[PDB]
């Protein structure tokens, strides 16, 4: 059974660092290509950020890029999110996701109408 | 609110998995060990069907192992004969896009779908001797995925919706309609008894679907990715499942869980349709790699390798009485295969 | 020795050809979709015309080269005459080949409407039909033998008439189509390597420009280095110059580049595919 | 409200699907066995067939 | 067996006036050029079928151009799920796709049209596939920049440290700060296809109107691109 658990966040101040967590249970870690995805309140889902097989390729998004470190571990089966440098204008929903293919380098997992490969993701919330 | 209703199911969940974990008793291959294992097998292409124009999508063996349907991106649905490579029926679509093909067990009708959520049943009396369109139904948000016929009066049809439902041709409308899906719904294998069926979706996870009641009975999530094609064992106590992870899967419905999963590490390609032979010793896998896996369901060791395709094997059908096995791929070629 | 030694270049250069045009026979023979296509035709009948080269021209004239005469007597005509329209259905094929490369690049959508398998087989046909009634018409009539061994003196009418019917109106129409060929190609290269440019920039074309000079340039210079000296001499010779064994030697070279004409017209991937699984050697 | 309706679906379900009798592995696979033992025989892929008989030569 | 050989005699008739409908269909179906129109719902797609013109899932048009037949396929009333259907559509001749830019809008819609067309490109099946990019609501654009700010240099920081190419050429009467933007959105979506390198399609930019009645000879010209290139590809001379 794919299941993923999205772990820390919560209510924290800007400028602050903060790190995720995502164990990703029930398949084989290094096939898949593996992302982060957020979504605002009243808006839709947005895409964070995306890691590759080996995890040698790495892009964000721009609004953001440099402030986010993603770590995949293969062996502790883990994909650990670093954040610093707080922004009030960010605060939202985080959301742990899996590309449906292995071997693969698209995803399409930008549908917002339960998707069903992602986590139940984690509320954090930045109060200035 | 939502957060002890998703506890609750998660302990339902766990409840579940210590029943799995209690009856897994032992495994299938250890108590196959002392079995006689059935050696390469060869099978070879006694006849190639031609004249399609564009990829063969899906396509339905009759049950009298003699006409076959083929539905293709050409717009044309055929009705082919086997046995003399002839054209008994050509049939112009409405809709070039076609997602797949029924044949009726007495034959006077077929089945067409596609992208344009609309399953067209086709009469074969031909009276005047033209085909015609006999009905459309509308009813799916969803595109058509896999349609398929328990007898002439009710077809069962698989929307891209995550829904699924039991159509009466007379009335036109929808018997029965199921929503239990999170992810969209490729493709569904009815029982030889006609009493359930099984879908495969999207999500990882394959239900078993009571008809008559209309409502799910078992969920299966073993799987990893996206599920393909689902096929009945034929004695209807067992199904079949294909994948994207490169990994068939083999479930029970008494015992609930997994009983055997088919994997090889040289061929990580994706699982397009899965058909059993007839003693069902035998499961027959069309690969994405141009070629078609013939499994020992038993022992899990590939026998034999149909690789006389040039493109790759789109979907895999066999006879009711065994006698060969058509693939048809995307290069336009239908081959019958025997052994 | 020195008799060993051209017969071993002599039949090598046999067994290359005839192996060659074998297995572009076969590969065509046994798959269907390497005769699906509507280009594919004009090969096949430069394959059949190259075979009908290595199986009517060169042996024969292999044996009197290497004996130093000619024992079959009234069999150099029908020779003469064979060579001739084997040589010419060669040539057109390769203008039949150069005008189809012209008309699938010039118009793109015109020519799925216009190249129906039915203009290909009356291009075949004129090609062939040009090549009998440049052969087995004035050969027969014998109206190049009579100017005043297998060694006929052509005359000047037939010599000037089949050497610029067989050589200097299909070379000028495959020079102004891949000189056109060229055109376009090298404004798409312009323009992909504009798109590359810009790449570039947003980041912060001479490789594949001169893969088209290296593929152009080799269509056109094997073809045309290989039959331009015999076609020098064949004008020179009836209005003088030249000894008989040069004449020879550049014969065989004429009819050497036959040879290399389907590893030339054969870099398909599909070929390549398919000679190996007729060859078997992969 | 809509979500907590389809959890509260899905906590419906798996009390539907928890509740059933479940046969142990190994009595399922010995009548498996017992099915593609008996029915071996009249397959015409695991065994193959004469050419006279087979309607395909 | 005289009436077997008479049920083989109808077999064989109706096998003829059936394969000679399908010759028939064969060359009316090699006549037809396929194209697959993607866009967001932001995006103004309905707009643009509106000019190509001048409940179902599938809506299906037919234009003709030089006497050359154009079938465009618009996904409807589809699921955003979009993986599973985009199969199908390799067999096309090639892919329109067409991305709105709003830069005076819930959420970023550009990352979304970037990551859209990733997808369709690294993907597998759609790597033989050309894609034809249409940049639409140029002149929102042109209205929306001066607003006193700007919403791209936000959204990315390489847009801060961006020049106008030399060799590109803007069109009187138009801002070089909207041009930048222009161009600088034309980058991004070209380093993604330059970044793949396969060489076996490539993504032709355009930039269009709101109510624009060009696009139709821009598709064919693209179509005459499209073609002559993998006949290049063909004989091997590129
Ligand atoms: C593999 C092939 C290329 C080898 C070819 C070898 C040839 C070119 C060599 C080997 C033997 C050589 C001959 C050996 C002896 C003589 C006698 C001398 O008074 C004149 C030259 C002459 C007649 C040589 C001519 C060149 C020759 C024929
Ligand atoms: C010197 C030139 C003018 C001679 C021209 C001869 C032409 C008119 C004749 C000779 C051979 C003939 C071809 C012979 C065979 C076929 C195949 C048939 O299925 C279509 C017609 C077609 C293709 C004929 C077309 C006309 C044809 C090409
Ligand atoms: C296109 C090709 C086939 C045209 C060929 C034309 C030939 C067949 C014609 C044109 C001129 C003709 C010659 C004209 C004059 C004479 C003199 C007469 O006392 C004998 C016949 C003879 C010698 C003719 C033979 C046939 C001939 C040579
Ligand atoms: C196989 C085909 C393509 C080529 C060989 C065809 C041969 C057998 C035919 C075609 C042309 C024919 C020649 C045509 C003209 C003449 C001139 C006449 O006064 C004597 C017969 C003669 C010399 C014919 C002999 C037989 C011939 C040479
Ligand atoms: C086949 C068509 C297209 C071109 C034919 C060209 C012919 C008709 C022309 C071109 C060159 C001409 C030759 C040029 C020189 C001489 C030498 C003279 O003392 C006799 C006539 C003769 C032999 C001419 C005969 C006619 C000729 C051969
Ligand atoms: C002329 C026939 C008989 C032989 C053909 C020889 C070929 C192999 C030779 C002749 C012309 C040569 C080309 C001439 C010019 C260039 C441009 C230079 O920047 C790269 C090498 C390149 C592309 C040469 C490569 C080799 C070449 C293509
Ligand atoms: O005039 C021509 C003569 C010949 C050919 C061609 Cl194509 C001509 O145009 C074909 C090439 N083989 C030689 C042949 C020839 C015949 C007799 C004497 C000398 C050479
Ligand atoms: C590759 C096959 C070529 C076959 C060519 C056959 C040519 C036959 C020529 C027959 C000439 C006979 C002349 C005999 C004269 C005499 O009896 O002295
Ligand atoms: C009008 C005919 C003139 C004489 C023809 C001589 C022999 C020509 C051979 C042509 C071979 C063409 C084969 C095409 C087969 C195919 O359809 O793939
Ligand atoms: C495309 C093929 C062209 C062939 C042209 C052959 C030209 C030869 C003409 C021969 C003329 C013979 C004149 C004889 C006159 C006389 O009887 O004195
Ligand atoms: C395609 C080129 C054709 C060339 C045809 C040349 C024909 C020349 C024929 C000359 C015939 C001379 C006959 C003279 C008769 C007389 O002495 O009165
Ligand atoms: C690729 C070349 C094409 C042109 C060929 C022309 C051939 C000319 C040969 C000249 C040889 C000179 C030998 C003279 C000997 C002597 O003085 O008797
Ligand atoms: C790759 C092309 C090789 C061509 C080989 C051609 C061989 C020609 C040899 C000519 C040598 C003539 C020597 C004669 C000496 C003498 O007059 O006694």
């Amino acid at each position: 059974q794919v299941q993923l658990q999205e772990s820390g966040g919560g209510l924290v101040q800007p400028g602050g660092s903060l790190r995720l967590s995502c164990a990703a249970s029930g398949f084989t870690f290094s096939n898949y290509k593996m992302n982060w995805v957020r979504q605002a309140p009243g808006k839709g889902l947005e895409w964070v950020s995306d890691i590759s097989q080996s995890g040698a390729s790495i892009s964000y998004t721009g609004s953001v890029k440099g402030r986010f470190t993603i770590s995949r571990d293969n062996a502790k089966n883990t994909l650990y999110l670093q954040m610093n440098s707080l922004k009030p204008e960010d605060t939202a929903v985080y959301y742990c996701a899996r590309c449906p293919a292995p071997f693969t380098r698209d995803c399409f997992d930008v549908t917002s109408t339960t998707y069903a490969y992602r986590g139940q993701g984690t509320q954090v919330t930045v109060s200035s | 609110e939502l957060d002890q209703l998703r506890q609750e199911a998660e302990q339902l969940k766990n409840q579940i998995r210590d029943a799995r974990k209690a009856c897994a008793d032992a495994t299938l291959s250890q108590i196959t060990n002392n079995i006689d294992p059935v050696g390469r097998i060869q099978m070879r292409t006694r006849r190639t069907l031609r004249g399609h124009l564009a990829k063969i999508y899906a396509m339905h063996w009759g049950t009298d192992s003699r006409l076959l349907v083929s539905a293709s991106q050409d717009g044309k649905l055929i009705i082919w004969d086997s046995y003399t490579t002839n054209k008994v029926h050509a049939i112009p679509l409405r809709s070039s896009w076609v997602m797949t093909c029924a044949y009726a067990p007495s034959g006077n009708y077929v089945a067409c779908g596609g992208l344009d959520n609309i399953c067209s049943i086709y009469n074969l009396k031909t009276r005047e001797g033209n085909v015609r369109v006999s009905r459309e139904l509308a009813g799916h948000t969803g595109y058509l995925s896999c349609c398929r016929f328990l007898d002439d009066n009710q077809i069962v049809t698989s929307s891209g919706d995550t829904t699924c439902a039991l159509w009466d041709i007379e009335t036109g409308q929808q018997t029965t309609t199921f929503t239990g899906h999170t992810g969209d719904v490729m493709s569904l294998s009815l029982a030889p008894d006609t009493r359930l069926f099984v879908s495969g979706a999207c999500d990882a996870s394959a239900k078993l679907w009571d008809v008559r009641e209309g409502m799910c009975r078992q969920t299966f999530t073993g799987h990893e990715s996206d599920i393909n094609a689902i096929c009945f064992f034929p004695n209807g106590n067992a199904f079949a499942t294909g994948s994207d992870d490169a990994t068939c899967r083999l479930f029970d419905l008494r015992a609930d869980q997994e009983l055997m999963t088919y994997s090889h590490d040289n061929i990580i390609c994706g699982i397009t349709s899965v058909s059993f032979s007839k003693s069902g010793r035998l499961l027959l896998a069309g690969y994405d790699d141009f070629n078609c896996n013939v499994w020992d369901a038993l022992k899990a060791d590939r026998a034999g390798v149909l690789a006389g395709h040039d493109n790759r094997v789109s979907c895999l059908g066999v006879t009711d009485d065994g006698m060969a096995v058509a693939t048809g791929s995307w290069d336009s070629f239908l081959k019958i295969w025997n052994g | 020795s020195v008799r060993i030694l051209t017969a071993c270049f002599l039949s090598l250069l046999i067994l290359s050809t005839l192996l060659g045009n074998t297995l572009v026979c076969a590969a065509v023979i046994r798959f269907r979709h390497l005769r699906s296509k509507v280009t594919n035709f004009f090969v096949i009948s430069l394959a059949v015309s190259d075979l009908l080269v290595a199986v009517l021209v060169m042996p024969w004239k292999a044996v009197a080269e290497i004996a130093g005469f000619w024992p079959f007597g009234s069999f150099c005509n029908i020779w003469v005459a064979f060579d001739i329209m084997c040589s010419t259905a060669s040539i057109l094929n390769l203008c039949v080949i150069s005008v189809d490369r012209y008309w699938a690049i010039s118009s793109p959508f015109r020519y799925e409407r216009k190249m129906t398998p039915k203009a290909a087989f009356i291009l075949i046909s004129v090609a062939w039909t040009l090549s009998v009634l440049i052969s087995f018409i004035p050969v027969q009539l014998s109206w190049h033998k009579a100017k005043p061994n297998c060694d006929s003196s052509l005359s000047r009418t037939y010599a000037i008439s089949s050497s610029v019917i067989s050589f200097y109106i299909p070379v000028a129409i495959m020079i102004v189509t891949y000189t056109r060929i060229y055109r376009i190609a090298q404004k798409q290269i312009r323009r992909i390597a504009a798109l590359e440019r810009a790449a570039v920039h947003a980041k912060n074309s001479f490789k594949r420009e001169t893969k088209v000079l290296k593929t152009l340039s080799v269509i056109m210079g094997v073809f045309v280095c290989c039959w331009l000296p015999f076609f020098i001499l064949n004008c020179i010779l009836p209005f003088c110059c030249i000894d008989s064994n040069t004449f020879d030697v550049f014969v065989w070279f004429g009819w050497a580049n036959s040879s290399l004409n389907p590893i030339i017209y054969a870099f398909n991937a599909d070929f390549r595919k398919a000679f190996s699984t007729l060859l078997g050697c992969y | 409200t809509a979500s907590i309706a389809q959890a509260r679906k899905l906590v419906e379900q798996l009390k539907m699907e928890a509740n059933i009798d479940r046969i142990k592995v190994s009595k399922a696979a010995a009548d498996l066995m017992a099915y593609c033992e008996a029915h071996a025989k009249e397959d015409p892929l695991l065994t193959p067939v004469p050419a006279s008989e087979n309607p395909f030569r | 067996t005289e009436d077997q050989r008479n049920e083989e005699k109808a077999q064989r008739e109706a096998n003829k006036k059936i394969e000679k409908q399908l010759q028939k269909d064969k060359q009316v179906y090699r006549a037809t050029h396929r194209l697959l129109l993607l866009g967001a719902g932001e995006s103004g797609k309905s707009t643009i079928v509106k000019q190509m013109r001048i409940t179902s899932g599938i809506f299906e048009t037919k234009f003709q151009v030089d006497k050359v037949n154009f079938h465009m396929f618009d996904v409807g009333a589809q699921r955003d799920e979009r993986r599973k259907w985009i199969q199908c559509f390799n067999d096309v001749t090639a892919i329109i796709f067409v991305v709105a830019s709003s830069s005076y809008n819930q959420t970023n819609r550009l990352q979304e049209a970037l990551n859209l067309f990733k997808s369709i490109w690294n993907n597998r099946w759609l790597r033989t596939i050309s894609v034809i990019l249409f940049l639409n609501k140029q002149d929102l654009l042109a209205e929306k920049v001066l607003a006193g700010k700007s919403k791209i240099e936000d959204y990315f920081p390489e847009f801060a440290r961006y020049t106008t190419p030399e060799d590109a050429t803007p069109e009187p009467g138009e801002d070089p700060r909207v041009t930048r933007a222009k161009y600088f959105i034309r980058d991004e979506f070209l380093r993604i296809s330059t970044a793949s390198g396969d060489g076996r399609h490539y993504c032709y930019p355009h930039f269009t109107c709101s109510v624009d009645t060009e696009n139709i000879r821009r598709v064919f010209n693209d179509c005459r691109d499209i073609i002559q290139r993998m006949h290049l590809r063909q004989y091997e001379l590129l």
